[PDB]
């Protein structure tokens, strides 16, 4: 089975150089053109760079074009991406992908690798402050009611968020996080429950932010009020 | 120096319709096109290369087709797994440019969302920032609007939006938007409300509360 992995991804700071490298499994190397593809948070896919399958020839997409370098070391078996001077809009999940000859040129790219983030900031590494989204902050009564959590100012790559340690999934919203102006991340989980259960029901979220390796276990209760 | 323009920006259509999805490109590109698929946390996959030529695996309901400066990818039959963002790319000159995307996305009957606000927990204003969470949850399509009033008075820049993706049993998408304020500046007002205009209300709905006021 033919693969191709990437590494080297991590946090680096603007104005800093990154070297990504990508390895071939099962598969040539020595007679593919191979490309780098990149897709930022919310944005759509774009290609970065190519080597010929000869090494002889680059071509760089227009935003990387004289900080980057595509090269190839047959020797060791390598793809490796040489980033200078990086700058924030180079936050992204970077590809190494393989592609099919045709013509003057290629015909496509069929052999991707699973990709790896690169994060450009110049943030610590901080974990998340996790604070309670209260039920019912009016009324209760009937049915239905929701809560959650707002995990906020991290910096890493992601948080994973759970409830009652994976036993509660029915109903879970696990928001996109968004990077504030601060360059700290933020989300919310949020979860839809009966309000009968809410007096009776313990609800805990469990926010994992590896980075930092910390781990937050907060109980949301509705808030007593007197 | 070739800009690839696909249209439109989102399909929505029901399992088992046609999906037929368009990409034209500023110059003659001859063969040197491919049609890509992705997924949400999944690598991007090939699916036509060379205009024509569908790749390993890829079923028979994918097609491609089009010449020089007109490319369409066919799918004529949706299948629920391929309800995914479709690219067009060119290797044609220097620079090897994607089209902006076409999203295939499931119709559905008109969901209106159960509209909820948060006020910031004692926890959070104790570190010197407030946060206030409006969530939007199982509403479709796609599009709303949330506005933030502070005393009566419009917000704007200090709020943040996520939306979830088009969720795999009802088909709903779901929207948290959060008002960002200093500790001092929240005690500075009274009445927060977050507005929601939606396609599924008649009129738009208004969730507020009174800061202190349980």
């Amino acid at each position: 089975e033919v693969q191709l992995v990437e590494s080297g991804g991590g946090v680096v700071q603007p104005g800093r150089s990154l070297r990504l490298s990508c390895a071939a499994s099962g598969f040539s190397f020595s007679s593919y053109g191979m490309h780098w593809v990149r897709q930022a948070p919310g944005k759509g896919l774009e290609w970065v760079a190519v080597i010929w399958y000869d090494g002889s020839k680059t071509y760089y997409g227009d935003s990387v074009k004289g900080r980057f370098t595509i090269s190839k070391d047959n020797s060791k078996k390598m793809v490796n991406l040489q980033m200078d001077s990086l700058g924030v809009e180079d936050t992204a999940f970077y590809y190494c992908a393989r592609g099919i000859a045709g013509g003057w040129a290629f015909w496509g790219i069929d052999l991707w690798g699973q990709g790896t983030l690169v994060t450009v900031s110049s943030a610590s590494t901080k974990g998340p402050s996790v604070f309670p989204l209260a039920p019912s902050s009016k009324s209760t009564s009937g049915g239905t009611a929701a809560l959650g959590c707002l995990v906020k100012d991290y910096f890493p790559e992601p948080v994973t968020v759970s409830w009652n340690s994976g036993a509660l999934t029915s109903g879970v919203h696990t928001f996109p996080a968004v990077l504030q102006s601060s360059g700290l991340y933020s989300l919310s989980s949020v979860v839809t429950v009966p309000s009968s259960s809410l007096g009776t029901q313990t609800y805990i979220c469990n926010v994992n932010h590896k980075p930092s390796n910390t781990k937050v276990d907060k109980k949301v209760e509705p808030k007593s009020c007197a | 120096d070739i800009v690839m323009t696909q249209s439109p920006g989102t399909l929505s259509l029901s399992p088992g319709e046609r999906a037929t999805l368009s990409c034209r490109a500023s110059q003659n590109v001859y063969s040197y096109l491919g049609w890509y698929q992705h997924k949400p946390g999944r690598s991007p996959r090939l699916l036509i290369f060379g205009v024509t030529s569908r790749a390993t695996g890829v079923p028979d309901r994918f097609s491609g087709s089009g010449s020089g400066t007109d490319f369409t990818l066919t799918i004529s039959r949706l299948e629920p797994e391929d309800f995914a963002v479709y690219y067009c790319q060119q290797y044609a000159g220097s620079a090897y440019t994607f089209g902006q995307g076409t999203k295939v996305e499931i119709k559905r009957t008109v969901a209106a969302p159960s509209v909820f606000i948060f006020p910031p927990s004692d926890e959070q204003l104790k570190s010197g920032t407030a946060s206030v969470v409006c969530l939007l949850n199982n509403f479709y399509p796609r599009e709303a609007k949330v506005q933030w009033k502070v005393d009566n008075a419009l917000q704007s820049g200090n709020s943040q939006e996520s939306v979830t993706e088009q969720d795999s049993k009802d088909s709903t998408y779901s929207l948290s938007s959060t008002l960002t304020l200093s500790k001092a500046d929240y005690e500075k007002h009274k009445v927060y409300a977050c507005e929601v205009t939606h396609q599924g209300l008649s009129s738009p709905v208004t969730k507020s509360f009174n800061r202190g006021e349980c």
